[PDB]
């Protein structure tokens, strides 16, 4: 929100550039370990199941 | 009119609009801006 930047002292933006990218990251390293096949990539300990 | 022989459509052509706006008198500010203001930068 615009009420936050002036409600700080220092800014806030680089925080949430690297949470946005860094949650990209996490989220596909966790789908691909064992993602399950509903709208997520297959991952490979439930491949490893089914086979 | 309505009175002579030849008589107009409507109103409409018997009146004029004027483009002019006029407003009441109102109340005064007073106590708005008479106390001197502390700049801020933060909460």
């Amino acid at each position: 929100t615009d009420e936050t930047e002036e409600d700080a002292i220092f800014s806030l933006l680089p925080l949430l550039r690297k949470r946005l990218i860094e949650a990209h990251a996490v989220s596909i390293e966790e789908a691909f370990m064992t993602g399950d096949g509903s709208g997520k990539p297959k991952g490979l300990l439930t491949l490893a199941s089914e086979d | 009119n309505q009175s002579s022989s030849v008589e107009v459509s409507s109103e409409s052509y018997e009146t004029i609009f004027s483009q002019r706006i006029i407003r009441d008198l109102q109340k005064e500010l007073v106590v708005g801006a008479l106390f001197e203001e502390l700049p801020m930068s933060s909460k």
